[PDB]
RNA sequence: CGCGACCUCAGAUCAGACGUGGCGACCCGCUGAAUUUAAGCAUAUUAGUCAGCGGAGGAGAAGAAACUAACCAGGAUUCCCUCAGUAACGGCGAGUGAACAGGGAAGAGCCCAGCGCCGAAUCCCCGCCCCGCGGCGGGGCGCGGGACAUGUGGCGUACGGAA
RNA sequence: UAAGGCUAAAUACCGGCACGAGACCGAUAGUCAACAAGUACCGUAAGGGAAAGUUGAAAAGAACUUUGAAGAGAGAGUUCA
RNA sequence: UACCCACCCGACCCGUCUUGAAACACGGACCAAGGAGUCUAACACGUGCGCGAGUCGGGGGCUCGCACGAAAGCCGCCGUG
RNA sequence: GGUGGAGCCGCCGCAGGUGCAGAUCUUGGUGGUAGUAGCAAAUAUUCAAACGAGAACUUUGAAGGCCGAAGUGGAGAAGGG
RNA sequence: CGACUCUUAGCGGUGGAUCACUCGGCUCGUGCGUCGAUGAAGAACGCAGCUAGCUGCGAGAAUUAAUGUGAAUUGCAGGACACAUUGAUCAUCGACACUUCGAACGCACUUGCGGCCCCGGGUUCCUCCCGGGGCUACGCCUGUCUGAGCGUCGCU
């Protein structure tokens, strides 16, 4: 917007947080299940939640 | 749509059973919850009859049940004072009081 | 041009975040939120679509106060006692 | 037959129980037996495993005679190390290769402070049953 | 060298906020070392020393609250923090002097007929 | 610096005072996207930051 | 044109407390349809039900007769079997539709006001000490307050009670 | 004997804590959900709302040689497979 | 008998509603898995079994923490009904 | 016979959510159509070099061109994040 | 024997049926019957050496002390520890702690403005200014204080 509230700008701050892969070692624990982060976002297909 | 020869048969599920329907799968568990407590009770007061305090001879009222005997409410207060007993003590020695019993004969 | 046309002059919100709710759904003019309802002071819920009803009641949060409420009951509820040293 | 209501004998329950058990419960369940020796001396049947004891490997494909010395306890994979027990990787970097404490008998105790009122009052509870049906 | 709680629980109140600011310190330029490339061996420290300083200010807490309700021990009117915090509704019930207290026409009536013990057909 | 986000200009300027005993000409802040509040700090002029930047380890 | 009682009524960031909101299976007040049925339909029915709203508790409500009965009479309430799909209701049609007695589970009974008697015999909050303090209380001491005579406490309440 | 008041016990519990069981279902079944599920995602919003369990016993998960820009191969090896 | 092929004779595509369907009537590309007369109550008649002018069955009760039991057994309760 | 790697059926009785070709059935999968329709709105590309395994499509140079300052140019709002 | 087509079989794909498993449901019992202005339910934002999600937590933040327990934790590091040590880890949990919203509470929801007290720097209360701590919501009870009334009077 350019123009944003604090509140705006946090929520931005964490959307942009979850966004990065899993890390490669995870994929080495005992009982895993995880493969592809599955919870990415990519902001030309599903805008945010506003 | 009848068919030849039955009843008239007026049954009550219009209204909406299958919402209020009253299943007895505790009936052999109350069975034994009351056991306990029953048991339990007895237990607790150790030397006193276990049924509960005495009741008095009575008759029950309509003419089709005449001639029976039951156990009633507790002995009533015109009993009580030819058999010389408080109505205030016989409450603590087991004796059940009716302070509402009209005695006619 | 009732579509793809209309589809296209869409730029100011109706809503925003709910500082109670959380969810998206404050009504900027009516300055009411709408799912939980916000200036009042009692919550929105309804006996009346109980699929919303159980996507937020107890238990589907934290609960990061009566779960240790849970927790003393089981045990006696003392306070201000503890155990035996060494 | 088990009577005890408040026990469970469930199939997946105490399957449950097993692979959602917590590290300080998997001490008990990774216990394995003790030599004939030992068991005479201490009258123990049996011992959690320890980091250091010595052990002899009795079932599986070398199953042995020779007594290495465990090394560690992967108690999330709920299996034990040894020391000889390992076999060759396609690199030649070699691995243990896990054995169940249940499949292996303690052949020397590692003594400690802890372990030996462990023993002491696990032998004390065995003869307390042989003489309280005595 | 983990500063255990056993020898701080008997020292001054002053004493544990040099040893407090001195781990507060310390971890500062372990934060420091972790942007700086630093070590395996530093970047471990930054969990132990996180951890050493709730146990310091936990027995400053400790200290002070357990002499705080040494204060109002015996005072009636203390403070919200100190109030026993039981539950809205166990704090509000009776004062385990108002649900024993008898009416005295009930103590009297409680004098003249109690209850026996006995027992019958015999 | 990155900074505590509940930081003010002024508490910023007293920290960085009374830690690295230095003292502050002005102090610069931002909220960097991720929400870490970045703080130029800019230094007297008889303060050298090539100098304490050795200091805290930085360089 | 003042000062003083009381009666009304205000203001306090005054001393001390307390109420809101959540849950909502069960529970208690109120509100309250229409699909549907009647081979149409408007009465009826669905149904005092869904939704709406308020309020609780570990259970709630009910409860110690302005009762039942017509008997040689029973004796608070609640629940179960029964009464019985019966007495009655109803475009007497569709359909609706209890109770009493009897058996059983359980079983517990009690307070006021008033009328009176008693020197207000009473209660609250302060201040000092004695004990007790993680369900704040008891014991004593104070011309320390205040409530109360427009009415507090003890006996007493219809089974009779007081003297 | 109304116009005032209190009361345990049997009685009810598709919410909650903690358990036990089954002539139940067995991954299109059983709760929407055996998995990061009231999640991903749609809708401005009220709301709507999925798919998706199984290597082996142990990763011992294919070193090495070779062809290819690389994906892929050919030998080799691991394995009871 | 079943695989392929050959020949002579026969032979229109099934489901359905329908007086009449190969129909210029409608459903049907194909293959997997899913998928439709159920339970409760109330009558009625038929049938089997126990007892028989009687016969129950419920609710209660007496016997357990059930392992099998939330079973089985027993009760002037058995007749209050 | 084969592959498959952990459980299974016969008889006497009991219990069912018990037998599919079909419902423009539900879910998933796959064909024929078919290597077909298509990749045709705003005039336009060409040469050489570089990089590279690989160049009609990148990059640089050169040439031809269009947008033609009511722009295909230079900056903002809302919206996006 | 040309290709194409069809049928069948051998193998190979495509696809995921069947089968065998099951830390999940459903149903029925049993015991208990446990929220919140000392700030709940719910929401936001943070917090791991390498950490996105689930989960666990709250600037003391993948936990704190304490008590049992008694040698691990583990994907890799990395480590303290002396495993003769509260002693690694887990369980319990009763000590302590509780970011921001939220009945939410100084007024407002921008995250903005204030007031009143205190304590640091500033001042030498000199007022700002800067930093830090405690209050400041509505309703209502009992008491307390200050009052108002050509309300009823009394004394004057
Ligand atoms: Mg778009
Ligand atoms: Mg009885
Ligand atoms: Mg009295
Ligand atoms: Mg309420
Ligand atoms: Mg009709
Ligand atoms: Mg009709
Ligand atoms: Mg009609
Ligand atoms: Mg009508
Ligand atoms: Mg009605
Ligand atoms: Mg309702
Ligand atoms: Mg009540
Ligand atoms: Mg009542
Ligand atoms: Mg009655
Ligand atoms: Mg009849
Ligand atoms: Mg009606
Ligand atoms: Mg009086
Ligand atoms: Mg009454
Ligand atoms: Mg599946
Ligand atoms: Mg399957
Ligand atoms: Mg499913
Ligand atoms: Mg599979
Ligand atoms: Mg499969
Ligand atoms: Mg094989
Ligand atoms: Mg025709
Ligand atoms: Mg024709
Ligand atoms: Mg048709
Ligand atoms: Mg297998
Ligand atoms: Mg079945
Ligand atoms: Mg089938
Ligand atoms: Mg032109
Ligand atoms: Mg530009
Ligand atoms: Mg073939
Ligand atoms: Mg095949
Ligand atoms: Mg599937
Ligand atoms: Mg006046
Ligand atoms: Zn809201």
């Amino acid at each position: 917007s350019s123009h944003k509230t604090f509140r705006i700008k946090r929520f931005l701050a964490k959307k942009q947080k979850q966004n990065r892969p899993i890390p490669q070692w995870i994929r080495m624990k005992t009982g895993n299940k995880i493969r592809y982060n599955s919870k990415r976002r990519h902001w030309r297909r599903t805008k945010l939640g506003l | 749509a009848p068919s030849r020869n039955g009843m008239i048969l007026k049954p009550h599920f219009h209204k909406d059973w299958q919402r209020r329907v009253a299943t007895w799968f505790n009936q052999p568990a109350r069975k034994i919850r009351r056991r306990k407590a029953r048991q339990a009770k007895a237990r607790r007061i150790a030397p006193r009859p276990a049924s509960g305090p005495l009741r008095p001879v009575v008759r029950c009222p309509t003419v089709r049940y005449h001639t029976k005997v039951r156990a009633g409410r507790g002995f009533s207060l015109e009993e009580l004072r030819v058999a010389g007993i408080h109505k205030k003590v016989a409450r603590t020695i087991g004796i059940s009081v009716d302070p509402r019993r009209r005695n006619k004969c | 041009t009732k579509g793809t046309s209309s589809f296209g002059k869409r730029r100011n919100k109706t809503h925003t975040l709910c500082r109670r709710c959380g969810s998206k759904a404050y009504h900027l003019q009516k300055s009411t939120c709408g799912k939980c309802g916000y200036p009042a002071k009692r919550k929105r819920k309804y006996n009346w679509s109980a699929k919303a009803k159980r996507r937020n009641t107890t238990g589907t949060g934290r609960m990061r106060h009566l779960k240790i409420v849970y927790r003393r009951f089981r045990h006696g509820f003392r306070e201000g006692i503890t155990p035996k040293p060494k | 037959m088990k009577f005890n209501p408040f026990v469970t004998s469930d199939r997946s329950k105490n399957r449950k129980r097993h692979f959602n058990a917590p590290s300080h419960i998997r001490r008990k369940i990774m216990s394995s037996p003790l030599s004939k020796e030992l068991r005479q001396k201490y009258n123990v049947r049996s011992m959690p495993i320890r980091k250091d004891d010595e052990v002899q490997v009795v079932r599986g494909h070398y199953k042995g005679q020779q007594i290495g010395k465990v090394v560690q306890v992967y108690r999330k994979k709920y299996v034990i190390y040894i020391e000889r027990v390992q076999r060759e990787k396609a690199n030649g970097t070699t691995v243990h290769v896990g054995i169940h404490p249940s499949k292996v008998v303690i052949t020397r105790l590692k003594l400690d402070k802890d372990r030996k009122k462990i023993l002491e009052r696990k032998a004390k509870s065995r003869q307390v049953g042989k003489e309280k049906g005595k | 060298a983990k500063i255990k709680a056993r020898d701080l629980r008997g020292k001054k109140k002053e004493e544990l906020l040099k040893q407090l600011e001195d781990l507060k310190v310390e971890l500062s330029q372990l934060r420091v070392a972790k942007v700086t490339g630093g070590a395996a061996s530093k970047l471990s420290k930054i969990r132990v020393v996180r951890k050493s300083i709730a146990r310091v200010l936990t027995v400053i807490n400790q200290t002070q609250k357990e002499n705080l309700r040494k204060f109002y021990k015996g005072k009636k009117y203390k403070p919200l923090d100190l109030r026993p915090k039981k539950t809205r509704a166990m704090r509000r019930r009776l004062n385990k002097h108002e649900e024993n207290l008898k009416t005295k026409k009930q103590q009297r009536k409680e004098r003249l007929y109690p209850l026996r013990k006995f027992a019958v057909k015999a | 610096f990155i900074v505590d986000v509940k930081a003010n200009k002024h508490q910023i300027k007293q920290a960085v005072k009374k830690l690295y005993d230095i003292d502050v000409a002005k102090v610069n802040t931002l909220i960097r996207p991720d929400g870490e509040k970045k703080a130029y700090v800019r230094l007297a002029p008889d303060y050298d930051a090539l100098d304490v930047a050795n200091k805290i380890g930085i360089i």
